RNA sequence: UGUUGCUGUUAAAGGGUUCGUAGUUGAAUUGAGGGCCUCUAAGGCGCAAUGGUUUAGUCCCAUCCACUUCGGAUUGGUGACCC
């Protein structure tokens, strides 16, 4: 991940968060992009504590395809059932 | 006439924080307010302590507006009591429920299937 | 009326990969369309497709995946020699990294790395980035 | 769940309230938004929304609050009469913080003043009057939970539940479900048994 | 300096040493409302400020006008750091100190490649990329070592500060207008981080926000 | 002065409308082969077979509670699933 040199040193700044929606990249100055976080649960209906996070980002929200978004993600892992 | 913002303010402030009074009596009120307050003018103090009445008056209806939620707890803190016993989705249920066409339909296609004491109009 | 039936895919197929959807339709088809996106499939930018039949002119659909950023057609398809070719990626493409032009060869359809390295020349075609 | 265990998922006593108190019963009234959760109507023209996909968004949801490390990082607003109890008692159950009554802007945009929380994560009742709290959270990157009718605009609502709003019963028994599926989860008020409070504490009762 | 107490779950964190740069902050993408915050996180005498432009403005009123003095600031840093903002007083020192504050809120990391070989430490943005405010725009060209900034005065120095050195550049629309110039060069850098390239896509492993990890902290400092 | 590379609602600029010759431009189609031999070759949601003791979980048996809202057991069956 990023830019590298010839002698395989990483010459990035930091190298930015991934919209897992649309698979954009998630800026320094867009602050309309989030994280969200379900957590994972055992036998008998407890926490294990967090596992499964989600990201989002700007362009989304404002066009309200976020719902449509969360579902189409969640339905990929096994959280949501569609019966 | 009409009060500033200096009286009303300062009013409000202590209906919060003291139900050592609620009486709608000027005269009571009068020397709580002069004995929990430091203003040094005797004439503030007869006006907040007045405006402070005409909220207790209020607060005995329905909401007050912009004054806590405070108002909400002690007005549930009262009687009776609360109210039964056995209640309330006990009652809904054990005297049928009834439904129209559509939604029994969309019930019984379920993997719970429609269940006791349901229903149709 | 219709004029390019090439245009009117590569168009679409941009558009759509802004506005968020995962997958376009393409109206009508040829022999171009086709390889233009097998091409792409090869490195990720496409990620499958379909070919629908009806007898009459064909459909087509697209996969998409959020790692193609614009493609697009270079209209009255111009030609371009063995020195060429460096015209082309200085101008379309934003750097000599990573972007693709796309060519029509003697050989076959091709992109602009492959075309060099087997030393022909040819017309041109389209890009991608 | 993840190597399922058949728990969080619905039995009879769940449909039983849901009919009951009137939470399937949606507005005459449409949006691209809602139409997936829609399922058939009446003559009315009145919309009846799905059980099943309103009880999975609603587990969704309560793995969202009890994922928290702190349960004030969690606000609970609305601005609605009939809701205006029901968020009090929901908070004081789960732990969490509230604002109440109309919103005021500049309580999550404001550096420096009187009322300034950071929040991380949200409720409103009804995106079509608490709208100016969802406005101030595409600034502050908080995710909004929602509840919603069969009409509702989305846009800064993360998470959708298809509820009623437009009565005492309906709000109140949402919150009450949320309310156990948060404790059962955290802190383990046990699912063998009913749950003690009963309802009527969230109810509104009229002055 | 007079003294800092944070008002910020953000500002605590960075008060104590948990957050120790500015990329965590950047990552996460949260807002930075309190300039303490870029203080503490950059070293001292590697800031650069100076001034762009400073300007009189006026308003008509009954009697005469009224007369309100602005001004541009501009700061950073070579390794990738740099911001703008403008505001406005009623005197000249005023306008000076709050455009230095501004400047300090809107710091945007920058994103920098090759043209060519992959040697060295990049010298140059990966790609052309573009900005716009006002008419006036600005484009953004790669280009190769040793080939420096040709470009006019004003972005000259937005490029210099940013730690971008080898670049071409271009403008259309009226260039004559500082602010708006200013701001447009600005815009076009940004957007280094705002293109997606095969350098990365991996669908790299997410972490927590500094304040989940951390939250032991801010709840003892509620109390 | 704009081939690369401009502008035309209001800043200078779509000609009152239509037919129409020279000129410029113009949809799809004959079609891209397999076989065999290996290499840690990346996958099968295809299949036989041994291993699961709550040492996975879920169906179908058993029994007692139970009007919403109970769980112990027969590796129940290598239905199913890891490995």
């Amino acid at each position: 991940i990023g830019t590298y040199n010839e002698e395989g040193v990483n010459v990035d700044l930091y190298i930015p968060r991934k919209c897992h929606a649309t698979n954009n990249l998630i800026t320094s100055y867009d602050h309309s992009a989030v994280q969200i976080a379900i957590a994972n649960v055992d036998a008998n209906g407890v926490l294990n504590g967090t596992t499964t996070t989600f990201c989002i980002a700007g362009y989304l929200r404002r066009q309200a395809e976020s719902d449509h978004a969360i579902n189409h993600l969640a339905i990929s892992k096994g959280i949501i059932r569609i019966k | 006439k009409i009060r500033t913002k200096t009286v009303k303010r300062a009013s409000k402030q202590l209906v919060e924080k003291y139900f050592s009074k609620l009486n709608k009596d000027f005269y009571q009120n009068k020397r709580v307010v002069m004995d929990v307050t430091i203003a040094r003018s005797k004439k503030l103090k007869n006006k907040i302590a007045g405006y402070t009445t005409h909220i207790m008056k209020r607060l005995a209806r329905g909401p007050v507006r912009g004054i806590s939620l405070k108002l909400q707890e002690e007005e549930r803190e009262r009687r009776m009591d609360y109210v039964p016993e056995v209640s309330h989705v006990d009652q809904a249920i054990q005297d049928g429920v009834h439904v129209d066409k559509q939604t029994f339909s969309m019930l019984k296609r379920m993997e719970t299937g429609v269940p006791r004491h349901v229903a149709l109009t | 009326t219709m004029m390019s039936v090439l245009a009117n895919a590569l168009r679409c197929i941009a558009s759509a990969e802004r506005r968020g959807k995962r997958q376009v339709l393409i109206r009508p088809s040829s022999k171009v369309v086709v390889k233009f996106l097998q091409v792409m499939q090869k490195h990720g930018y496409i990620g499958e497709f379909e070919i629908i039949d009806d007898h009459r002119a064909g459909k087509i659909v697209v996969n998409l995946n959020g790692r193609l950023n614009k493609c697009g057609a270079i209209c009255p398809r111009f030609d371009c020699t063995t020195p060429d070719f460096e015209k082309w990626v200085k101008n379309i493409l934003p750097s000599r990294q990573f972007g693709f032009v796309v060519l029509t060869t003697s050989l076959g359809i091709m992109d602009h790395e492959e075309a060099r390295a087997r030393n022909t020349g040819g017309k041109v075609l389209g890009f991608f980035y | 769940v993840e190597s399922g265990a058949k728990v969080l998922r619905m039995k009879e006593g769940d449909v039983q309230k849901l009919v009951a108190m009137h939470c399937h019963l949606g507005t005459k009234n449409r949006s691209n938004a809602m139409k997936k959760y829609i399922h058939s109507r009446t003559k009315e023209g009145t919309n009846i929304i799905d059980l099943h996909m309103t009880w999975e968004k609603l587990i969704l949801a309560a793995r969202v609050i009890a994922a928290v490390e702190n349960p004030q990082d969690v606000t609970v607003c609305s601005t609605r009469l009939f809701g205006q109890r029901a968020i009090f008692k929901f908070s004081q159950l789960v732990g969490t913080s509230f604002l109440a009554g109309r919103f005021i802007p500049g309580t999550f945009t404001n550096q420096i003043q009187k009322k300034f929380m950071q929040p991380r994560v949200l409720l409103v009742t009804d995106p079509r009057t608490d709208h100016q709290a969802l406005r101030e959270a595409s600034l502050v990157n908080i995710p909004v939970i929602a509840f919603c009718d069969t009409d509702a605009p989305l846009e800064f609502v993360d998470i959708a539940i298809p509820c009623n709003n437009r009565g005492r019963y309906s709000i109140s028994m949402m919150y009450w479900l949320l309310a156990r599926e948060v404790l059962r989860l955290r802190g383990t008020i046990p699912r063998s048994v009913p749950w003690d409070v009963k309802v009527d504490l969230f109810f509104y009762r009229d002055p | 300096k007079e003294e800092w107490v944070p008002c910020t779950k953000l500002g605590r964190l960075v008060k104590e040493q948990k957050i120790t740069s500015l990329e965590e902050i950047f990552l996460f993408s949260m807002p930075i409302k309190e300039h303490q915050i870029v203080d503490q996180l950059i070293k001292e005498s590697d800031m650069r400020d100076e001034l762009m432009l400073i300007v009189p403005v006026q308003k008509a009123t009954s009697a005469g006008q009224r007369t309100r003095f602005k001004a541009f600031n501009i700061v950073g840093d070579g390794n990738g750091h740099i911001g703008v903002g403008a505001r406005v007083g009623k005197e000249v020192s005023l306008a000076i100190r709050a455009s230095m504050i501004a400047a300090k809120l809107n710091v945007v990391p920058i994103r920098r490649g090759y043209w060519g070989n992959k040697i060295g430490e990049p010298h140059t943005i990966p790609m052309k990329v573009t900005g716009k405010c006002g008419s006036v725009s600005v484009r953004l060209i790669p280009a190769p070592r040793g080939a420096g900034i040709v470009a006019a005065p004003v972005p000259k120095k937005i490029l210099e500060f940013a730690g971008v050195e080898d670049v071409y550049t271009s403008s259309c629309g009226n260039t004559r207008t500082r602010g708006n110039f200013i701001m447009a060069t600005f815009y076009a850098l940004r957007k280094t981080y705002g293109f997606l390239t095969p350098d990365l896509w991996a669908e790299t492993e997410v972490s927590r926000d500094p304040t989940d990890e951390h939250s032991d902290f801010l709840t003892m400092g509620s109390k």
